[PDB]
RNA sequence: CGCAAGGCUGAAAAAUUGACGGAAGGGCACCACCAGGGGUGGAGCCUGCG
């Protein structure tokens, strides 16, 4: 409540960063122009919701308006057999409403990156009508493949083991009738806490792109949707790189109660390009539009299209991917960290959590040249809670 | 009747066990519902599934028999029962919820 | 002075019918030990199954 | 869509999904066909012509 | 001097200096952060406060009294943070103790137990024990006077005993803090002993609860008695002779 | 083992007794009086079933 | 229902400990014991 | 196709796991015994 | 180990800190890491009353165990720089 | 450690022996006849079940 924070721009940025460094805010004006669904968006109060389960002690208040709300943050425990499931090793369920758009990958990056400074494990799985696992339009959230293959080795290069990280789907589902819908039902179940997360050094240069590894997910429709899709794609990528391998997925049809109905149709490709050097991932996807039934070749080449121009742009993290590493930077100890984006990188996103890095007390970020080298000064603060052995 | 007497009665009514028919009786069916009556008559011969009164009513008065389902009743009950007593034992200590005032 | 004062009921550890008041048993949450397996008791599902 | 497998398919015409797989015929389902006008409420009917000798509305 | 829980303990750790009170705790076999009332003599026992959070493995010390009239060693306890929580599952142990009221073989009546059949039924299927050591079981309330119970125990129970029934009252620490600006003036609260010295009230104690010696006499029991039928029955070469 | 303990580990603990407001009924049976009526008891069934069988 | 439900919680955690410490103690054994014979040979060896 | 990748790359991709960074009778005796 | 009689290392994690018996020897023992060597090995606290004691990244000395889990060849001789049969005796504080 | 562990896919038969009956004739039954008896159901108490 003491800390202020304006408009619903990187939202759960906002939440994120708070809950870390246990500093209360207060963010006001979400939606003040839209008088057709003024204040939180559902998949905002669900978020809110995810958030106060994992957490403790947290206090979160949302007007009568909706446009304003506060947070007085707890710690983060996790799931305790005493307090927020029965069993040490109990999956905490988290049902997410039927009017939900955006991906759960955005939902699952926030508590993938809270997370490793948690109290206990985390066994969060996420059910209910509106889980949708594919790509989204929305503002383009990715899909599960892609969140797996192309953020998670990034906590591996952190070390946070993943041999010890633990994510599955078991339904899988695209956004159905109009933006809303879904089905999938994830779980997550980080196993792997840290106490001070290592400061690193993504500076040499990762100059050849060795192989291109991908998924194609299919959910109700043929397989003929990824084979087509599986020729599009190494016809495009096939004048430069000869290690194009593209598994095929295929997921009968997700079903939800009202009574169930069959939703969630779709067909969609993740790509992931991996340097010779180090963990270093280029990663693109595309989702068919919900209602469109557009080319599945159309698809491949838009998605390949996609890949290659991150692959051009960026220095050594994607964009999708810069946010989590840069926090996870700032949350390393009292050190410089050193990180090398490309110049067409750094996004409007990025700048505001720079902003938000220096409004929270995190120290400043020093950029000069090698693409740019960004260096990170680290707060240290680690984990507030983990029993110590 | 026994009850197998009067199921086979009733199911011979519903032509799901009648003989075998000729392609001619399938004709003349052809030329010529069982699942309302299905139900009711699992409904009728599976008469366990609620608590029944032999005797009737007491005094009889006429104006214009099932009388609970016990096992529905045990599993909605059990239902609540999840919903409130296992959420408080899991939050036995939990401090701090969302004040949603809308 | 709540230092000072007599411990409530739920604090001494010998509590008694004339110590509590009436019903304070229903006013609290605590846990116990329990014996014997329970008898399962009929469900749609166990029927069906 | 109507084969000679005695069944015929609805289906959605966006990605290609079965609306539903039916049986309705004792022999090869020939020819089938909606009717057009939906300015009864009805557009979404359609007759199915049987080699079984028979019409199913 | 020993340190009880709930006395007021000035703790220094990272740079403050801050008065609070405590709740002491051991870990009674890893399962349930029992609750203790003094600390232990030469043991670790677990402390747990309400203070500002330190990042855990950070060592800390512990005074009762920033006196220098104290004739011996101002410092009283050592430790290291362990972790830190919202919401502390502190656990005490409370002993519902009832008495029997009439014995069967097995079955028992119990009488000062319970006040209502309510809190029996709430009660129903109960792990109760005697003071022997004899298991039972709380089965169904009793109807005609108010409160009493029915329990099935293992073996005939004694009207001299006990019965009790072992339930885990959860405890939470009160959130007092003070902060210790010694150089600008600050209120030290007061402990336990030099409370009741001061308004002049006596420490309670239960004759009930001191510990006294027990006369226990030679147990003897009667000889077997065996029924009149069955004696009469049994053959020549076992019959009893008793002149 | 024996030597790492200390005394105050090797301190007896206290028995209990019957409240003051109770003494009148009796001795408090602990554990080693209900092993003595249990041997007893149990002597005396077992020589009235072998009595029986006979 | 607290019965129930008490008991299954128990039973399901005795079982989970039960087989996690039957692992732990499997394995530092197993490691232990691999040096200690290990050892055991390069010393017979002189 | 020959987008079929392989049961290696299937058990590093496409399984629950993320994929990790850091990794790149003759003789008489014996017939008769 | 090595050449020498006692090794040093860190704590790296009380293994079997939540057994249920007081003086078993998986309670008992304690996870270290030889500096010597940057090796993993295992050894034994003499009481559950000095595993209380022992505390994580500390300098830890070790020795042999010469006489439940048959096999762990090491004892915590000193922690800190302080003999550990003396902090159990409470003689001596430890340096932290 | 390896196999199991790659989706023309998207919830609601056998028969030379088989299916269902009908007519006659038997046997048994205080869930049938026959002769009687006794409950419950009227008023109040309450365990239990819905």
């Amino acid at each position: 409540e003491f800390l202020r924070f304006t408009g619903h721009r990187a939202f759960t940025q906002r939440l994120v960063l708070a809950t870390l460094y246990g500093r209360p805010i207060h963010i006001s004006k979400i939606r003040s122009s839209s008088a057709t669904n003024p204040g939180l968006a559902p998949h905002e109060i669900s978020f809110l919701r995810l958030l106060e389960s994992v957490t403790n002690g947290s206090i979160i208040d949302v007007s009568y308006s909706g446009t304003t709300i506060t947070y007085q943050p707890g710690l983060i425990t996790g799931t305790v057999p005493g307090m927020n499931a029965s069993l040490s090793s109990d999956a905490i369920e988290h049902v997410i409403p039927a009017t939900n758009t955006r991906g759960i990958t955005y939902f699952l990056i926030p508590l993938a990156l809270l997370a490793p400074f948690s109290k206990a494990h985390l066994n969060v799985r996420f059910t209910g009508p509106g889980v949708i696992t594919s790509a989204t339009h929305g503002a383009r959230d990715l899909s599960i493949d892609t969140f797996r293959t192309a953020v998670l080795p990034l906590y591996g290069l952190f070390g946070i083991p993943p041999a010890r990280i633990e994510l599955r789907v078991l339904q899988r589902s695209c956004a159905g009738p109009g933006g809303k819908g879904g089905g999938g039902i994830v779980e997550m179940r980080f196993a792997s806490q840290v106490r001070l997360p290592k400061t690193l050094h993504l500076n040499r240069r990762p100059g050849k792109v060795r192989r291109i590894r991908g998924v194609a997910y299919c959910t109700g429709v043929a397989a003929s949707h990824n084979n087509r899709m599986i020729t599009a794609a190494r016809g495009v990528l096939n004048q430069l790189v000869s290690d194009v391998h593209i598994a095929a997925q295929y997921d009968p049809a997700p079903l939800v109660a009202e009574q169930k109905k069959k939703t969630g149709i779709g067909f969609g490709l993740s790509l992931v390009a991996e340097t010779s050097a180090e963990g270093v991932i280029y990663a693109a996807d595309e989702v068919a539009p919900p209602e469109g039934g557009v080319v599945p070749e159309d698809i491949g080449e838009k998605c390949a299209y996609q890949l290659l121009d991150v692959i051009a742009q960026g220095g050594c993290v994607m964009a999708a991917s810069a946010p989590t590493v840069l926090t996870l930077m700032a949350m390393g100890s009292e050190d410089v960290g050193r990180l090398r984006l490309g110049r067409r990188v750094v996004s409007p996103e990025l700048l505001e959590l720079a902003r938000d890095l220096k409004a929270f007390g995190a120290a400043s970020w020093g950029i000069r040249d090698a693409d740019l080298i960004v260096s990170v000064k680290g707060t240290g603060v680690g984990n507030v809670g983990r029993k110590v052995a | 009747g026994s009850q197998l007497k009067r199921l086979k009665a009733s199911l011979r009514e519903q032509g799901l066990i009648g003989p075998q028919k000729s392609k001619k009786q399938k004709r003349q069916n052809a030329n010529d519902q069982k699942a309302e009556a299905l139900k009711s008559i699992r409904e009728q011969f599976n008469p366990f599934q609620f608590k029944t009164n032999a005797r009737g009513p007491k005094f009889e008065v006429t104006t214009n028999v099932i009388k609970g389902r016990p096992e529905l009743s045990r599993a909605r009950s059990e239902e609540k029962r999840r919903q409130t007593i296992l959420v408080e034992m899991q939050r036995r200590n939990k401090v701090g919820g969302i004040i949603d005032r809308r | 002075a709540e230092l000072v004062a007599k411990r409530a009921w739920t604090l001494a550890g010998e509590a008694t019918a004339a110590d509590r008041p009436v019903n304070s048993l229903l006013g609290e949450d605590m846990e116990f030990d329990h014996v014997g397996k329970p008898v399962p008791v009929v469900t749609e599902e166990v029927s069906e199954s | 869509t109507s084969s000679a497998d005695k069944n015929i398919r609805i289906w959605g015409l966006d990605f290609g999904d079965c609306h539903k797989a039916l049986f309705g015929h004792q022999d090869s389902i020939l020819q089938v066909a909606f009717i057009p006008h939906n300015s009864d409420g009805n557009g979404h009917y359609f007759f199915s012509a049987s080699k079984d000798r028979t019409i199913k509305y | 001097k020993i340190l009880k829980t709930g006395d007021p303990l000035i703790f220094s750790l990272g740079w403050r200096r801050f008065q609070t009170l405590p709740i002491y705790s051991i870990w009674d076999n890893r399962t349930r952060n029992r609750m203790l009332k003094y600390t232990p003599e030469h043991m670790h026992c677990f402390g747990t406060f309400w203070g500002p959070l330190i990042a855990p493995n950070t060592s800390f010390c512990c005074f009762q009294s920033f006196s220098a009239s104290n004739p011996g060693f101002r410092i009283a306890a050592t430790g290291t943070v362990l972790s830190v929580d919202e919401s502390t599952e502190i656990v005490k142990k409370l002993k519902l103790v009832g008495t029997p009221w009439k014995i069967f073989k097995n079955t028992a009546f119990i009488k000062d137990m319970f006040n209502s059949s309510l809190e029996i039924a709430k009660f129903e299927g109960a792990a109760i024990r005697t003071v022997s050591g004899i298991r039972g079981q709380i089965k169904r309330a009793l109807s005609k006077p108010e409160g009493y119970f029915r329990a099935t125990f293992e073996d005939k129970i004694l009207l001299s005993d006990i019965v009790i029934l072992k339930a885990w009252y959860p405890v939470k620490p009160k959130q007092f803090y003070n902060p210790a600006t010694n150089l600008i003036g600050w209120q030290s609260m007061r402990l336990t002993g030099e409370i009741r010295r001061a308004e002049n009230i006596p420490t309670p104690q239960n004759p009930n609860s001191t510990y006294r010696k027990i006369e226990r006499p030679e147990r003897h029991f009667n000889p077997l008695r065996v029924p009149k039928n069955l004696a009469a029955e049994l053959p020549f070469k076992s019959q009893i002779v008793q002149t | 083992m024996s030597s790492l303990r200390h005394a105050i580990q090797r301190r007896a603990h206290k028995e209990r007794a019957q409240p003051l407001e109770r003494q009148r009924l009796g001795i408090l049976e602990k554990k080693k009086d209900y092993r003595l009526r249990a041997r007893d008891y149990k002597k005396k069934q077992a020589v009235l079933k072998s009595l029986r069988q006979k | 229902f607290i019965r129930r439900e008490q008991l299954r919680i128990k039973k399901e955690k005795d079982e989970a400990y039960e087989k996690k410490f039957k692992r732990i103690i499997a394995e530092i054994q197993n490691e232990e014991g691999r040096a200690a014979n290990e050892y055991a040979r390069e010393k017979a060896a002189r | 196709a020959d987008g079929k990748m392989s049961k290696q790359e299937l058990k590093v991709y496409l399984s629950s796991r993320p994929p990790d960074p850091t990794r790149k009778p003759e003789d008489s005796a014996e017939l008769l015994a | 180990f090595g050449g020498s009689s006692h090794a040093k290392g860190i704590v790296l994690e009380k293994v079997g800190v939540e057994a249920k018996q007081p003086n078993s020897a998986i309670r008992k023992c304690v996870r270290v890491q030889l500096i010597k060597n940057g090796k993993k090995v295992t050894a034994f606290v003499p009481n559950d009353g000095c595993l209380n004691f022992v505390d994580e990244n500390d300098e830890v000395l070790l020795a042999g165990f010469g006489r439940d889990i048959p096999g762990v060849r090491f004892k915590v001789v000193k922690v800190s720089g302080v003999g550990l049969l003396a902090l159990w005796k409470e003689k001596k504080e430890k340096p932290r």
